[PDB]
């Protein structure tokens, strides 16, 4: 039941030196991340969010994820509810393809984990990287728990990563000897 | 989904619009604007990605488009439409090791590339076979307002299917003809017979057919009546099954298919009609979007954007007086009759 706007902010304490969510607009944060919610009169969301160029981009990317899902929870759950609650759930017929899924996808992610640890220097893996530190911030701060990773870190394959993967399913799916 | 790229006459501008086709229960829909301040390399010393700013349609929790379209900083439009495999010898160049998830070399090429050509390098690389589609990439920088065919850069497409990525500049096509329309079926010829589409068209004929399925078909009849941001809406809107030639279905019964259209309406196909194939049937799935730019548009950052399924000319879906009351669809509005708007 999200509320008309939402605006949090991710900020990197001094001290603790522990990511933290305040409520508002703090540019001095690592990320911002401002939600209007006009669904009910446009059918449309509507998100915007920075990091801050001050932090490296790798807390940047984390804290990206961190402050999206702080402003978008209850719209993640829905989605969520609405698209993939079920798929490969804990009573799937397809236990077979499942099986095979999620070998596919933590073989997939400690493959690139491995190569981002591999090429510390590439630009490529570094990108990816980012992308997946994004991805992880955006599981954790919905979990309501913040581990910033400074090395490699364990994507859940059927966690948020599913909301990701719907595209890239429609051939996984026939790949992977799903039946259809 | 469906995608058209309009050369205005006169060349006065360039639009480029993509309209989602997706299941109903996906219609909770975030519009994103993300400003970054990712560096190319995992080093201070590496410049600012080209792509740090970038506003697209998404939805909650997905952390790319997924329609796809984005408006990118760096004066690039992506979007796609989906191609798939139908062939089941090219699986075997889906591997956990080597490839990228499609998601991710989307990410990546956006942020990266600040024209199609890198685009184009950048998403090609791990090629995963997964999400197979075709890519449009409109570099707005390559675009002269008025001006004569470039010869270049403007149009980039790409095509991925397992195994293989084709990638040409289609620039001088795009003046030429003057639009680039995307429906789902592969352009190049390589790409297509690869992915076992011949098959289908032997098979079903024209619905398969790269030029005369009922999407090319419209769009060569329709596209030049694109003139400018609302015809633009207006034919990505469209859907008029009933009465469109261009829609009916001679294997089907009935003939007239919601499917049929720029923006299917697949919920109002009749659920006992026969169809020679799933795509045709009753479903809740359709268009559920348009989002389009333009040159002075995309220069700020900015899109006409309309969300729910089309209502121009088929009834307004509503949930609740459809044959899909009881899906979960949570947070949805119950009726779909929104508007475009300006995003923002
Ligand atoms: C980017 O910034 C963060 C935050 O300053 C660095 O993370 C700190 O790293 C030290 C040593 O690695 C840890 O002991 C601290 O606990 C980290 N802080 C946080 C917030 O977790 C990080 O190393 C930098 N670089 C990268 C690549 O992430
Ligand atoms: C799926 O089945 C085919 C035979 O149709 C087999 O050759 C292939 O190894 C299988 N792929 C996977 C990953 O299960
Ligand atoms: C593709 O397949 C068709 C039908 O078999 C054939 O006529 C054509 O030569 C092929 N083209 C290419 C470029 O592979
Ligand atoms: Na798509």
């Amino acid at each position: 039941d999200p509320p008309v706007s939402r605006t949090r902010s991710l900020l990197l304490d001094a001290a603790s030196g522990q990511l933290r969510l305040e409520d508002g607009f703090h540019p001095d944060a690592v990320a911002w991340a401002n939600l209007t919610n006009a669904i009910r009169e446009t059918g449309w969301a509507y998100l915007d969010l920075s990091t801050n160029g001050r932090y490296n981009d790798s807390l940047q990317a984390y804290a990206a994820g961190v402050v999206e899902a702080s402003v978008s929870e209850e719209l993640i759950y829905m989605h969520w509810m609405n698209t993939v609650v079920n798929y490969c759930g804990p009573f799937e017929y397809e236990v077979g393809y499942c099986e095979k899924l999620k070998n596919f996808l933590e073989a997939n992610l400690e493959w690139m984990q491995r190569e981002m640890e591999l090429n510390p220097d590439s630009p490529y893996w570094h990108q990816v990287r980012l992308t997946l530190l994004q991805l992880k911030g955006l599981e954790d701060s919905y979990e309501g728990r913040l581990t910033f990773p400074t090395g490699r870190f364990t994507i859940k394959p059927l966690g948020f990563l599913l909301l990701q993967i719907s595209g890239d399913l429609e051939d996984l799916e026939p790949a992977l000897n799903k039946t259809n | 989904c469906s995608a058209l790229i309009k050369l205005l006459p006169g060349g006065h501008d360039l639009l480029v619009a993509h309209n989602t086709w997706n299941s109903y229960q996906n219609m909770l829909r975030i519009i994103k604007k993300y400003r970054l301040q990712f560096r190319e390399g995992p080093q201070e010393e590496y410049p600012l990605v080209a792509g740090n700013n970038l506003v697209f349609s998404s939805y909650p929790g997905t952390i790319f488009s997924g329609d796809d379209f984005y408006i990118l900083g760096s004066g690039l439009v992506t979007l796609e439409t989906t191609i798939g495999n139908k062939n089941p010898a090219l699986w075997k160049y889906v591997q956990p090791q080597g490839c990228v998830l499609e998601w991710i070399r989307n990410v990546v090429a956006n942020r990266l590339a600040l024209d199609g050509a890198t685009w184009a390098d950048v998403f090609k690389r791990f090629n995963s076979g997964t999400y197979n589609n075709q890519w449009m990439i409109v570099d707005y920088k390559a675009f002269l307002p008025n001006g004569p065919s470039p010869g270049s850069r403007v149009l980039t497409i790409l095509e991925q299917i397992p195994g293989m990525v084709v990638v040409a500049d289609k620039t001088a096509e795009l003046y030429k003809t003057t639009y680039w329309a995307s429906y789902n079926i592969p352009y190049f010829e390589t790409v297509f017979n690869a992915s076992g589409l011949q098959a289908l068209v032997a098979q079903y004929g024209d619905w398969f057919s790269y030029t005369k399925n009922p999407r090319a078909k419209i769009f060569q009849r329709d596209q030049s009546l694109v003139e400018d941001m609302d015809a633009m809406v207006r034919l990505m809107r469209y859907n008029d099954f009933l009465h469109d030639p261009l829609s009916l279905c001679e294997a089907c019964n009935p003939k007239p298919n919601a499917e049929n259209a720029i923006s299917a309406r697949s919920d109002l196909n009749p659920a006992n009609g026969s169809y020679p194939f799933q795509a045709l049937h009753q479903r809740a799935h359709g268009g559920i979007d348009v989002k389009v730019t333009s040159f002075t548009l995309a220069k700020y950052m900015s899109m006409l954007a309309a969300s729910g399924p089309t209502w121009d000319q088929c009834p307004p879906f509503q949930w609740s007086k459809s044959p899909f009351h009881s899906m979960l669809h949570m947070g949805q509005p119950d009726l779909w009759m929104f508007s475009p708007i300006r995003v923002p």
